[PDB]
């Protein structure tokens, strides 16, 4: 009997802020009122992983 | 005249509603509006002194 | 605004420019996490928290352009040819304004610029500058002439002043002069000799100075902030809004600290987009030179902060969240500690 059993997923962290704005600054001043969204992003993929 | 109780304030065009209390002076004098970690309002200098 | 009369003065008195004197290495970098530099959130106050900011900050690491004064010439008791560097033809893009480090090297025992072989105790001196909208040349082709209405910050009464004023600069025609011949630099100064006696200072001393080789004309405004006399290390700036040129200064309210604070706004409403040095040489005799402290001049960009606000408020430690990889961390969690 052939069986598999998966223990891991790949990791995988993202760079929120490039991801979202691809550098330009009139888009990082608006992600910015969102909070500290990147923040949340990369902690807890930083957990996951 | 209102400390304890929960009123509607406006000062200086800062506003919302809140309980006032006296106590200990934290921060910096000369900038009156006094801010927390999630920045609400926590504390005020007053032209009373 | 009447500015007192124009110098009736023929001539100049004489500017040597020897650069070399001055091209010292004396490396004062912006500290962070010192939190040099950092003007305080203007609006606000907090206590006892770190949070992240946007705002305008030098950046961690940043030397600076430095500038220092010096004595000039002297035969024993007699005064003679003002000593500067090559400072008013350096003019400099403003951008976004910038932050001086004033006095740093008070109380060390420094050089007399002028004379490197004479050491004395320095002292601390403050910065004159000249800004504007528009930049060019004086009428021999050297360059940090500046057109139209024109700031000048100029520190008077042997440091107990700050006269800020928007004027017309028309250069003046006589000897060594800006319009006139041998022309090199304009420069400032003051005599110690009759100009800082113990109890009366010149509060025009500066000006007057400043009045033979420019005549002002059209001034929108001319006002003075008092400095209280001492040698602690200070921080000024400048930045500029739609509201006018924002003035600050650590020592009206966190004076041992370093923090800025907003002292004035000045009716200023063309854009800055230069700014120099104005030399300034003191005409001290042989015998009384003093060793005058360097200031360094940062520039400001939009940067997010980690800033650590005591529970008295003020910024005592920092993080630059762009310096590098590592801050960047610190910055994420919104911790000195990760």
């Amino acid at each position: 009997t052939q069986e598999y059993i998966q223990t891991t997923i790949q990791k995988v962290t993202v760079d929120c802020k490039q991801y979202v704005c691809n550098g330009f600054q009139k888009c990082e001043q608006l992600l910015r009122e969102y909070g500290q969204f990147c923040s949340k992003i990369n902690q807890a993929l930083h957990g996951a992983n | 005249s209102q400390l304890g109780n929960c009123v509607e304030y406006s000062l200086y065009g800062v506003s919302g509603r809140g309980v006032f209390q006296n106590c200990t002076a934290v921060g910096v004098r000369q900038q009156r509006f006094v801010y927390d970690a999630y920045q609400n309002l926590v504390g005020y200098y007053s032209d009373d002194g | 605004v009447d500015v007192g009369p124009d110098s009736v003065k023929s001539a100049c008195i004489e500017v040597d420019i020897q650069q070399t004197f001055f091209d010292k290495t004396w490396p004062r970098p912006i500290d962070v996490s010192k939190a040099d530099g950092i003007i305080y959130p203007q609006g606000r106050t907090y206590s006892n928290i770190t949070i992240t900011y946007q705002g305008l900050f030098p950046y961690q690491g940043d030397h600076g352009d430095m500038y220092v004064y010096s004595a000039g010439h002297a035969t024993g008791t007699t005064p003679q040819k003002l000593f500067v560097a090559n400072y008013s033809q350096d003019v400099k893009q403003f951008a976004n304004g910038f932050v001086v480090r004033i006095g740093a090297a008070a109380n060390s025992t420094g050089t007399v610029i002028i004379s490197p072989s004479t050491s004395a105790t320095i002292r601390k001196i403050y910065p004159a500058f000249m800004l504007g909208s528009s930049v060019g040349n004086f009428s021999d082709g050297k360059m940090g002439r500046f057109f139209n209405h024109t700031l000048v910050l100029l520190p008077d009464g042997c440091g107990t002043l700050l006269r800020a004023f928007y004027c017309i600069l028309e250069p003046r025609s006589g000897n060594h002069c800006p319009a006139g011949n041998s022309y090199t630099s304009f420069a400032t100064y003051h005599t110690p000799a009759t100009d800082c006696s113990d109890g009366n200072y010149n509060r025009n001393a500066s000006l007057n100075s400043f009045k033979e080789y420019f005549n002002l004309r059209n001034c929108t405004f001319m006002y003075t902030y008092n400095i209280t006399e001492d040698e602690i290390l200070e921080w000024f700036g400048i930045t500029q809004t739609a509201q006018g040129v924002h003035l600050f200064s650590s020592r009206y309210v966190d004076l041992y600290g370093g923090n800025m604070f907003q002292f004035a706004t000045l009716p200023v409403y063309d854009t800055i987009k230069y700014y120099s040095i104005i030399p300034h040489s003191i005409r001290s005799i042989q015998s009384d030179r003093k060793a005058w402290a360097a200031f360094y001049v940062y520039k400001l960009q939009p940067l997010t902060f980690l800033l650590d606000f005591s529970v008295d408020g003020y910024i005592r430690r920092a993080i630059d969240c762009g310096f590098n990889d590592l801050s960047q961390l610190h910055c994420s969690y919104e911790s000195f500690d990760v």
